[PDB]
């Protein structure tokens, strides 16, 4: 179970009729639906483990910052107007951009300060996130540990083998739903906590095909 | 372990009557047989045949037809280049099976039709065609068909039913085909296991039979359908 | 998977230690004896004579509870739809009509009920200890003969786990009806009842609104 | 393979006489091959299979969309009395009044709830696409993209030249309808009318109501 051959599949009963050659159970995550034929190269599908593993990391982390300047806007915390996909406007208003509601903290105005920072910061993190450096230089690109697993867990290599697979599959479905967030935002245009508490308002009535008839092009 | 007590086991084969032997021409391979069969009618009923008369205008004596062979009957050759009379005898068992059997299945398709459409709808099955000639409903809901739609659909559709069961050959097969018409495989193997369960159809092809016969002589009598006419014996037996 | 030492206990993957007479052979063996009633290797099999019988007829006694009354939801006008209710229909003068109906079975005489149920039950249990015109020497508990007509318990392999599926099941609906004798004493309603008052507002009409029902003095 | 004009290196090419020579591994033996994958997305084998499986299908779901686009609106401009006739417009029907009364005839469908329409399109076409990718009871062990048999009932696909015949025609009318269903959809974001009503007012001054009429629509403003 979750390798070899007889890993579950992503179409159950069905999925035994057509799965990949080249898709055995060597890696992490293996549903064996790959029926676009995009990773048959076994050097491309190096890298396309690369490519899904970094963007899954970026959108835990992302999914997670959308709903808690919402939560919080419920639990009676001030903000200045918390919601995700327009909170980036705040560094225009009046009082800079400070962080909980506090003008003894962050209190950023000038963006060019803040992006220009951020460009260096993350030029050299991304820099040695390929190459190695003062974390380490020899090791997994994918999974270095040492300097970024402090805690001892990636040890046990029947654990570690397992949790890759819930470090994917937390991940997978937090790229399905900033992929959820972003539609849900251009369509509604309000923050999908709004949304989560107007659907349990009315689920039958209140739902996307209330907004199906939103793009018409009217010419 | 076992006790034979509160029953007996009687050794026999449960014919019609408590203790009368069987007919000569009914043995025990089919599944309806319980030795039921006065007046004959299933007796292989041997013919004679006699040769055809003279017409011959110019002669002296059109005689007459004599007796040529005695010829026993043959039943259930269902040969099909007739198609229009498959089998060799009228009065064959096999045919008369195949007889049973579908006048069975008709009648408790029907019987349970005559109650699960009076019970939502409130029209009795004797007053389901006035009630339909003005308006196509069915549970309610009403259907677009006209009562001349209806019979052009009906011919045309159940007429390649009944074309496409007189296609098969053997005598056997045309009373339980499976097949297709198994597709949970119940009866398909196992043919003790199968041979209980069409004991369980012909005992419910003939009480259907009986009970839609029931239906129509008291619908005639009383001019009331299946659940109505039910209802006016409980009337007076209830309050008297 | 359900059977041996590799088989789930009820305490899952924290489970430790079970009992040492559950091997991991029988269906229903999830190791939870601990109070350890079942030491016995003759007395553990009256047991499971005994589960079995309490699986068997609960199941079929749950759609007795919330049958009724839920056709009566959909527009059936019973005597009593709640099911405790029930019994007390024979005694109006309309009688037990079946499915609300007059001209249907339509009891009157109440001593007249079990005066036949008992010659039957009678008649009926003992046939299950033993004899009886359907099997005469077969098992106590899966006879199959003409109880299995359909035959889904051919195959020795497959019906070890349609065992499992029938106490699964089967314990399933026994839990429910420790539920249902309660819920009846406490609020007086029908389950589906119950069930359609909590789903209106689920933080109040829940069971500690009723938390204070037996309060002394 | 025989000599049919359309397998092999005879071949006729996307470009006529000035293609040259087809890419290495395009030889010519798979329906529509006219040589053209001059950015070689198909150069692994393994890859350019699973192409035509993607292209096959989005050709048999095409054909079905360029005539069921159009056939209710080409009826629905002679009388029949819709809800709507355009096709971009013709999914809102669930939402007025009526329901979605099939033919608009009341008598028909009459159909009601959107999430009853989706709860058992999904139960369908799961099973179906399930069936499609392997088992099923139609057939068992046959081809991913041609299976044929119960999916071939008036029996036209027999002889092996024909049958290599009539796959060249699958598929160029296939890629005649993904780009013509293509061409429903930019045309009807830009113009904003039934396809058809486009059609009817090229024909009615040709010269004025061509494409660049609307070439300005979109300026940055
Ligand atoms: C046995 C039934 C079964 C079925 C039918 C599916 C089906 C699916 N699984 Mg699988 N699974 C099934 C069993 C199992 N899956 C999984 C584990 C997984 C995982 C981890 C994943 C899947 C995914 C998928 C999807 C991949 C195919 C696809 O991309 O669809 C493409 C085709 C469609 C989506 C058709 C569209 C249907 C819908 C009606 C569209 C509606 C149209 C709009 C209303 C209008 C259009 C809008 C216009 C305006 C732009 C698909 C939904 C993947 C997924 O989640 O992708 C999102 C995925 O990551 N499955 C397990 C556990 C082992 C299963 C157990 O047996
Ligand atoms: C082939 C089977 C068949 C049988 C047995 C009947 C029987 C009947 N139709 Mg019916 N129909 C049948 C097929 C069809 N009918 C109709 C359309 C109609 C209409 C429009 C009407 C009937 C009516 C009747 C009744 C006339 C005699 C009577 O007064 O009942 C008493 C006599 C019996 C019950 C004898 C039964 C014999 C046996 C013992 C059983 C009778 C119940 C009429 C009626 O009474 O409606 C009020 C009527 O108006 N039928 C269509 C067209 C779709 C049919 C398709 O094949
Ligand atoms: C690892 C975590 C885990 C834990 C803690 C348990 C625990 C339990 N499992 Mg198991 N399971 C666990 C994993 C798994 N179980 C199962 C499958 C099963 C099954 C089929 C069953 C159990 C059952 C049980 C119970 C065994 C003893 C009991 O009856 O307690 C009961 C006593 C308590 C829980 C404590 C007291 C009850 C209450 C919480 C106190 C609250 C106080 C009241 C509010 C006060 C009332 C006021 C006044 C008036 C009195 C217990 C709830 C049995 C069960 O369901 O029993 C009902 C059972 O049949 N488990 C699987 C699937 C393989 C697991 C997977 O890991
Ligand atoms: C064997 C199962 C069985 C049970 C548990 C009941 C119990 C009930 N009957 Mg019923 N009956 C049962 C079968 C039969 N009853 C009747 C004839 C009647 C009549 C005429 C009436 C009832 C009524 C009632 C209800 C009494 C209200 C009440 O108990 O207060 C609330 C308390 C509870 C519901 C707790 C019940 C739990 C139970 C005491 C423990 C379960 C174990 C039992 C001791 C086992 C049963 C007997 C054993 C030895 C087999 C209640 C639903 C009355 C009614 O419905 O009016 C409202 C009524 O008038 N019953 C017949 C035909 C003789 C039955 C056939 O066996
Ligand atoms: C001869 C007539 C006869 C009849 C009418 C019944 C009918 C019954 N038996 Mg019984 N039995 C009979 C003889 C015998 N039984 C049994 C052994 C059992 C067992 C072990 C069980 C029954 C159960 C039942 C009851 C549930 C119905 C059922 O089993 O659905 C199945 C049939 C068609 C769906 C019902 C009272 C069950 C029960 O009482 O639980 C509620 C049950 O567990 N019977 C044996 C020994 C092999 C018999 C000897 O012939
Ligand atoms: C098969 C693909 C499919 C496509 C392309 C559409 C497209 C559309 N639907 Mg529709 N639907 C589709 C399936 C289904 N729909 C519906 C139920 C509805 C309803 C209730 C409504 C629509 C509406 C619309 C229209 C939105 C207006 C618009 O986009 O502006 C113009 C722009 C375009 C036409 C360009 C669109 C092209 C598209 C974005 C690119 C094509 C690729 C897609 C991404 C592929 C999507 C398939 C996926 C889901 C597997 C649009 C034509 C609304 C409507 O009726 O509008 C008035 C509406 O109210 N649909 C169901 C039943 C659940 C479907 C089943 O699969
Ligand atoms: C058992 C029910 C079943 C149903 C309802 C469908 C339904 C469908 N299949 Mg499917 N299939 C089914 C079983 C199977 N299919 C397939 C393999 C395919 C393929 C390869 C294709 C379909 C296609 C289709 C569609 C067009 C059918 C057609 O060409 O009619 C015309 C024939 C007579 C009227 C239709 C949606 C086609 C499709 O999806 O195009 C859009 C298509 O290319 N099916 C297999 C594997 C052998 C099956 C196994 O049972
Ligand atoms: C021998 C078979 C048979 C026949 C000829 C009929 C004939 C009829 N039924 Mg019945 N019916 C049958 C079997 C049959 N039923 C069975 C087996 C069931 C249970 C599933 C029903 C349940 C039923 C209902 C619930 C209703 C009918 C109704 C009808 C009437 C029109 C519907 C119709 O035929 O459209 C074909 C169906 C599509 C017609 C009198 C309707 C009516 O108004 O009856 C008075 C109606 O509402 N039928
Ligand atoms: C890819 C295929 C495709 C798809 C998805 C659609 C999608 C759609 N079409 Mg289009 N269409 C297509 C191809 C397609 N079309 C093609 C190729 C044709 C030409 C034949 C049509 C012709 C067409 C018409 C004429 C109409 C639609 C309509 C519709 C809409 C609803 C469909 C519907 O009501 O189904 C329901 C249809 C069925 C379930 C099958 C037909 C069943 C009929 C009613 C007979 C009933 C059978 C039987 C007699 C009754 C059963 C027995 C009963 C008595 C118990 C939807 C937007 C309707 C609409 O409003 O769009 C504007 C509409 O009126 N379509
Ligand atoms: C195992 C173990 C282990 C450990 O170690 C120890 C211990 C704990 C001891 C143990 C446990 C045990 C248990 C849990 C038990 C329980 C049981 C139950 C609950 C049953 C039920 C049981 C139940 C039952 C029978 C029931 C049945 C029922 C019925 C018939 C009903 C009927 C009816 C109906 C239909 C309805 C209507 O209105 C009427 C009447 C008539 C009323």
């Amino acid at each position: 179970e979750w390798y070899g051959p007889d890993r579950p599949k992503f179409l159950g009963p069905f999925s035994e009729g057509d799965t990949p050659a080249y898709l055995t159970g060597e890696f992490p995550g293996d549903y064996g639906w790959d029926t676009a034929g995009l990773s048959a190269d076994p050097e491309t599908f190096k890298r396309y483990r690369e490519l899904e593993l970094i963007h899954a990391r970026w959108a835990m982390l992302g999914a997670l910052g959308c709903i808690t300047p919402e939560l919080l806007a419920k639990n009676g915390i001030p903000f200045g107007e918390a919601v995700w996909f327009k909170a980036g406007a705040q560094i225009f208003a009046e009082g800079g951009l400070n962080y909980l509601g506090n003008e003894n903290l962050i209190h950023a105005q000038s963006i060019i300060a803040t992006l220009a920072f951020q460009v260096v910061v993350m030029g050299l993190a991304e820099a040695y996130r390929a190459n190695g450096g003062p974390l380490g230089e020899g090791l997994d690109p994918l999974h270095p540990g040492g300097a970024f697993d402090p805690l001892g867990l990636a040890d046990d290599p029947d654990t570690f083998a397992e949790l890759k697979v819930k470090e994917i599959k937390n991940g997978r479905l937090a790229m399905f739903s900033m992929f959820g967030f972003f539609v849900q935002a251009i369509v509604t245009g309000k923050g999908p906590i709004q949304n989560l508490d107007d659907h349990l308002a009315n689920p039958t009535a209140v739902n996307a095909f209330a907004y199906a008839t939103k793009f018409t092009p009217s010419a | 372990r076992s006790g034979g007590v509160g029953y007996r086991k009687y050794q026999g084969d449960a014919l019609w009557l408590p203790n009368t032997t069987r007919p000569e021409w009914l043995d025990g391979s089919l599944p309806g047989d319980r030795g039921f069969d006065p007046l004959g009618l299933s007796k292989p009923s041997e013919f004679v045949v006699i040769g055809v008369d003279e017409n011959d205008q110019n002669a002296a004596k059109n005689n007459k037809g004599s007796v040529e062979a005695i010829v026993q009957a043959t039943p259930d050759e269902v040969s099909s280049e007739n198609r229009l009379a498959p089998y060799s005898e009228v009065f064959g068992l096999a045919r008369f099976r195949e007889c049973e059997l579908i006048h069975g299945r008709w009648a408790m398709l029907a019987c349970l039709g005559a109650l699960v459409a009076e019970a939502t709808t409130g029209v009795s099955w004797v007053e389901a065609g006035k009630v339909e000639l003005d308006g196509a409903s069915y549970a309610g809901l009403s259907l677009p068909f006209s009562i001349t739609q209806l019979i052009w659909i009906e011919v045309i559709l159940v007429g390649g039913a009944e074309f496409y069961r007189n296609s098969e050959t053997n005598p056997e097969k045309r009373c339980y085909p499976g097949g297709v018409f198994d597709p949970l495989k119940l009866a398909s193997e196992d043919e003790e296991r199968a041979f209980r369960l069409k004991t369980a159809e012909i005992k419910h092809a003939r009480l259907a039979m009986v009970s839609f016969f029931g239906y129509g002589v008291q619908a005639l009598s009383t001019g009331e359908g299946a659940l109505g006419s039910l209802a006016k014996f409980a009337d007076g037996l209830n309050n008297g | 998977f359900w059977y041996g030492p590799e088989r789930p206990l009820f305490l899952g993957a924290f489970t430790g230690e079970p009992p040492s007479y559950l091997t991991g052979e029988f269906p229903g063996d999830y190791g939870w004896d601990t109070a350890g009633l079942s030491a016995d290797p003759e007395t553990f099999k009256r047991y499971r004579e005994l589960e079995l019988i309490h699986a068997r007829w609960a199941m079929l006694g749950a759609l007795g509870c919330i049958f009724p009354e839920l056709l009566g939801s959909y527009g059936v006008p019973f005597g009593e739809a709640v099911w405790f209710k029930a019994g007390a229909q024979i005694f109006q003068e309309g009688g037990l009509d079946y499915l609300g109906n007059p001209n249907l079975v339509h009891a009157q005489s109440i001593l007249a009920i079990l005066g036949t149920q008992v010659l039957l039950m009678g008649a009926i249990e003992g046939y299950r200890v033993n004899g009886g015109p359907l099997g005469e020497g077969l098992d106590k508990l899966y006879p199959g003969g003409s109880f299995d007509p359909l035959g889904l318990a051919d195959d020795p392999d497959t019906f070890a786990e349609l065992k499992v599926k029938e106490i699964k099941n089967g314990r399933l609906a026994m839990f429910s009806m420790f539920g249902f004798f309660v819920q009846a004493i406490v609020t007086g309603k029908g389950p589906l009842q119950n069930l359609s008052d909590h789903l209106a507002n689920p933080g109040t009409n829940n069971a500690f609104a009723y938390a204070t029902k037996f309060t002394p003095q």
